[PDB]
């Protein structure tokens, strides 16, 4: 939030400056809610906005061949645990069912299936 | 002529409700990332 | 049995071996066909044979190869070289099916090739074996007299010849019925034809087809005239009319082409018809000057409101925490507009004081919506707070000016050269606060009084001043512009605000050149879609925003299925809040062909997120189905209602009170509970600041001009959609960036009532008219089913539902000539023997001069 001081000549005595009022409302916390209009002098409620340009875009946009390098980086190490990898999700899958037929869950069960479905497909991609 | 050209308009109705929904359920998904990880 | 024995005897050389091979296959068909099409390249191949004459018995079988195997597409191109062998009156399985794949086939050659050549029926562009085909359907259905679908086959296959020749030929005199067949074909056009050129031509040939007869409806007349926009059969009327003028003749429409005319289609009526002569009593009526007179005294004597409606509202809330004094402005204006009742800005002397130059803005401009239809007292009433007096404000002199052309709309040719010419001044010399402010109030009476009128010294004189980088003088300066390119407009202005608009870094001056952008392009439909991608494929917020307003203005009245899908995509890709709920308001000018599937869309948008989306679909309802209501609307509306978002709730009360205007118990038993939270809202003080502004706006607007007038869009006379009213309305759904753009609504109050004008005193007279209009079925409120007849004399309140029965008295002398349309609008009569005046209305003309 900010607050700006009073360099009137749109005010003066009493006067409607600031142009456009809309977005969301006064909010804040106590004290400076209690009176808007009444005194406006130091304290008075306002919006935050950002303008961003075309080039600015694509500055935010670097998070995602060098990172080609770390994909296949990770599928090497998977290379040599490929059997110690689906080892555990097999047998994993395994002990779920058990405790899904002794219910008489399934949330636990589908969070082990899309590891194994992101475990495949990618593994795929490296040939 | 005048009742059969109206069912071929109500195909379009039916199309532009259709299509928005298909697209809208694909946004709802980015609507949920920035639901229950801000709150 | 087997197609072999039959099929192996083409195998030799004989002239009767092949006739009794062909002839045989063509008794039995269906059990044959199996094995055929394995000899089909053998049974093809005799076609190109010049000594073979079977071909005409051999394509026959050929083309049912495919139609027995359910491809139709080849059906059809085999069928063809049948000649004289293939059936047409036979109505077989065989023969409603390739005919009618005929049809298909002539209207895919059709509007693929009428974009290059409209004659291609004439030539050998298409082939004459489907014409010949479709020719032959044409005269069968004449037979069973039927216009319907002779007239209508002939729409979507892009022909003038049989359209021309089918209705003109079925025309007898009696003429009641051949004005409806027109009217048909002319509706028939919206829905089938996708094209305006095709429209174009189908008006032309329509309005010569009533023209020589005498007896025929004048209403249809001008209804090709004004869908068409052309000034040469606009003059052929007044040309025939000239000799037999008469008073519900040549009267008659006048009145109707006042809304239903451009401006420069008025323009042109006045000049080219001094000539030849012209009627001088009937000179000021085609402008409109007097029109606005006959509602004077209609919302004066009729009105029933009470002013302290809005004194009780306003004693609330004053002094410290000043909001509404903007929105009282906005009320006020509403329930005055065109009694010029003045008395409630005297009533209470401390308002004007608590009331700063900001609130002076609105105040002092509301007297334009109030003395709205007075053109004499416009400048002398504002004589005080127009500029060349001495005053303690600038904002008191540019308040003034946006209320100055409210009145002066249109008209403002007189007054044009004196408000640019200070802005010419004003732009050279300029960065004071009393420049900024004086020329941003005559940048708001320039565009304004020039609205609807294009010209070229307006449009140079605000160009300079984006040129000095001011945002408070170029925010006005860019819909100034705008306003005078309504319509058809200048294309060049097109590129030229759209480059503009990405080099200046002001926010207010690029969002006006945005919104602009869309009020150049007024009925285009596709042919706007070049503005529409340069606007969407820029990355700025507020060149995305008013891309949506494009399609809503272009695409308004009708419609078509890719402008609805272009709305729905920018509201899913873009995140910005405001341009998302630009695009719901825009679906409701799109959908105006019928206010019955409105709902139907809005529905799946109102339990939607993006409560700021939910704000503009509350609007959806308020656009289209504000002229007519629907019970099935109003569920529609109820979570909106109850939605604890303060802006919502504001967008809900507005959509509610235009549906309820002039509505009472009997018919819409939901006004009770609804009229009744609208003074709820401001009787409550725990309600938040956001959530009242709507509450003072909705008891205005059922109540404005006294009840005497609604809020619609347009009426259905020549087909037409009014120029203010659409865009003015696109306004009024908008309070975010500028909130009281509800002054705009002024231009689309349409009054409801059937004012009768006899030709002869050329004077309202007074008789008695049987309708159902009685009270014990339809009436008013004050603070379906039809079974008894009513009886009242003019000058009456009458419901737009009360509008459709109402009937002229034949005994009492009066000649109808429109009668009843089922809408409302002037109703010219005429006088057989004239002899004695038999009533007089005594109006306020009499009490001034």
């Amino acid at each position: 939030d900010a607050f700006r001081l009073i360099d009137t000549g749109a005010l003066i005595n009493n006067l409607e400056p600031r142009q456009t009022t809309s977005n969301t409302g006064l909010l804040n916390k106590a004290n400076i809610q209690a009176l808007i209009h009444g005194l406006n002098r130091h304290y008075y409620s306002l919006n935050i906005d950002y303008h961003k340009t075309a080039k600015e875009t694509k500055m935010l946009m670097n998070l995602h061949y060098e990172e080609k390098e770390e994909s296949n980086l990770a599928a090497t190490k998977s290379m040599v645990k490929i059997a110690e990898q689906y080892s555990k999700r097999i047998e994993e899958e395994k002990e779920l069912t058990e405790e899904e037929l002794k219910t008489r869950p399934k949330k636990h069960l589908s969070e082990t299936a899309d590891e194994t479905l992101e475990n495949n497909i990618v593994s795929v991609l490296t040939a | 002529y005048f009742k059969l050209k109206k069912l071929e308009k109500e195909y379009e109705l039916l199309t532009l409700q259709e299509d928005y929904i298909k697209d809208e359920q694909r946004h709802l998904k980015r609507e949920l990332k920035r639901a229950q990880e801000e709150v | 049995t087997t197609a072999a024995p039959l099929l192996a005897l083409l195998r030799e050389n004989q002239d009767s071996v092949k006739t009794y091979a062909l002839e045989s296959i063509n008794n039995v068909v269906d059990q044959l066909w199996s094995e055929i099409s394995n000899e089909l390249p053998d049974i093809e191949a005799l076609y190109d044979d010049d000594t073979f004459s079977d071909r005409e018995m051999a394509a026959l079988i050929a083309s049912k190869v495919y139609y027995n195997l359910g491809e139709y597409e080849s059906a059809v191109k085999y069928a063809l070289a049948a000649k004289d062998r293939f059936d047409i009156d036979e109505k077989s399985q065989f023969v409603e099916t390739i005919v009618s794949k005929s049809i298909e086939m002539y209207v895919q050659e059709a509007s693929k090739q009428y974009t290059k050549d409209e004659q291609f029926y004439t030539k050998d562009i298409i082939d004459p074996k489907l014409t010949s085909i479709f020719e032959r359907m044409i005269e069968k259905c004449l037979k069973a007299s039927e216009l319907k679908l002779a007239l209508g086959i002939a729409l979507e296959g892009y022909r003038l010849d049989i359209i021309e020749s089918a209705l003109k030929s079925k025309l007898d005199q009696s003429t009641s019925e051949n004005v409806k067949i027109i009217n048909y074909l002319l509706t028939l056009a919206i829905t089938t034809v996708t094209n305006s050129k095709f429209r174009s031509s189908i008006l032309r040939k329509s309005f010569d087809f009533l023209m020589n007869m005498p007896n025929c409806d004048y209403l249809t007349l001008n209804k090709v005239v004004v869908n068409l926009n052309d000034a040469g059969l606009a003059l052929q009327l007044f040309k025939k009319l000239k000799e037999e003028n008469d008073e519900g003749l040549s009267a008659q429409i006048a009145f109707d082409l006042v809304s239903s005319a451009s401006q420069q289609l008025l323009e042109i009526l006045v000049t080219e018809l001094t000539a030849q002569g012209y009627d001088p009593a009937l000179l000021n009526i085609l402008s409109g000057l007097p029109t606005c007179d006959y509602y004077n005294t209609f919302l004066l004597n009729n009105k029933n409101i009470d002013i302290g409606l809005l004194n009780k509202s306003k004693s609330s809330l004053d002094g410290k925490f000043s909001l509404f004094h903007t929105a009282v402005s906005v009320a006020n204006g509403f329930m005055h507009a065109g009694t010029t009742d003045n008395s409630f800005i005297k009533a209470n002397l401390p308002w004007l004081g608590k009331a700063q130059n900001w609130a002076k803005f609105t105040a002092t401009a509301s007297l334009g919506v109030i003395h709205k239809g007075n053109l004499l007292e416009g400048k002398k009433v504002m004589a005080p707070y127009l500029p060349g007096s001495r005053a303690s404000s600038r904002f008191i002199k540019g308040g003034s000016l946006y209320g100055l052309g409210l009145i002066y709309a249109g008209f403002g040719r007189d007054t044009t050269d004196y408000l640019k010419n200070i802005i010419v001044e004003n732009s050279g010399t300029s960065g004071d606060e009393d420049v900024d402010v004086l020329l941003h109030g005559a940048s708001l009476g320039i565009g304004l009084a020039a609205m609807g009128s294009a010209n070229i010294e307006v449009y140079e004189a605000l160009k300079e001043v984006l040129y000095n980088d001011s945002a408070t003088s170029g925010e006005a300066a860019a819909l100034g512009m705008g306003l005078c390119m309504l319509g058809t407009g200048k294309p060049e202005a097109i590129h030229d605000m759209f480059t503009y608009s990405q080099e200046t870094q002001h926010g207010n001056i690029t969002r006006g050149l945005a919104v602009g952008l869309a009020l150049i392009n007024y009925g285009r439909q596709e042919l706007a879609d070049d503005l529409i991608t340069k606007m969407l494929a820029s990355d700025e917020s507020l060149l995305r925003y008013g891309g949506a307003f494009t399609i809503a203005l272009a695409y308004a009245g009708t419609g078509n299925n890719s402008a609805v899908k272009r709305l729905l995509h920018v509201a899913v890709s873009d995140s910005n809040d405001d341009v998302r709920r630009a695009a719901v308001i825009a679906l409701g000018f799109v959908l105006l062909r019928d206010y019955t599937t409105v709902p139907r869309i809005v529905q799946l948008l109102s339990k939607s997120h993006n409560a700021h989306v939910r704000c503009g679909t509350a609007f959806a309802l308020g656009i289209a189905c504000a002229g007519k209501g629907l019970q099935s609307a109003i569920d529609v509306l109820d979570p909106l209602t109850k939605d604890p978002v303060d802006f919502v709730r504001q967008a809900a009360m507005i959509a509610l009170s235009m549906i309820l205007i002039q509505q009472t118990e009997k018919l819409n038993p939901q006004v009770a509970d609804i009229n009744k939270n609208f003074l709820s809202v401001i009787t409550n003080k725990h309600q938040e600041g956001l959530a009242k502004f709507g509450a003072c706006v909705a008891q205005g607007i059922m109540n404005a001009g006294g009840r005497n007038v609604t809020i619609q869009l347009e009426n259905a006379d020549t087909g037409t959609l009014d120029t203010k009213s659409v865009v003015g309305l696109v306004m009024f759904s908008q309070f975010w960036y500028w909130f009281p753009l509800a002054h705009f609504l002024s231009l689309s109050f349409t009054p409801t009532t059937v004012i009768g004008i006899r030709g002869s005193d050329q004077a309202i007279p007074k008789f008695q008219m049987n309708c159902y209009a009685k009270e014990d079925a339809f009436s008013y409120p004050r603070m379906k089913y039809s079974s008894k007849p009513y009886k009242v004399d003019n000058m009456t309140r009458i419901l737009p539902q009360q509008s459709r029965y109402i009937s002229f008295i034949k005994d009492d002398r009066f000649v109808p000539v429109r009668k009843f349309k089922g809408n409302n609008g002037v109703v010219v009569l005429r006088d057989r023997e004239p002899k004695e005046p038999v009533a007089l209305i005594e109006t306020v003309r009499q009490m001034k001069d």
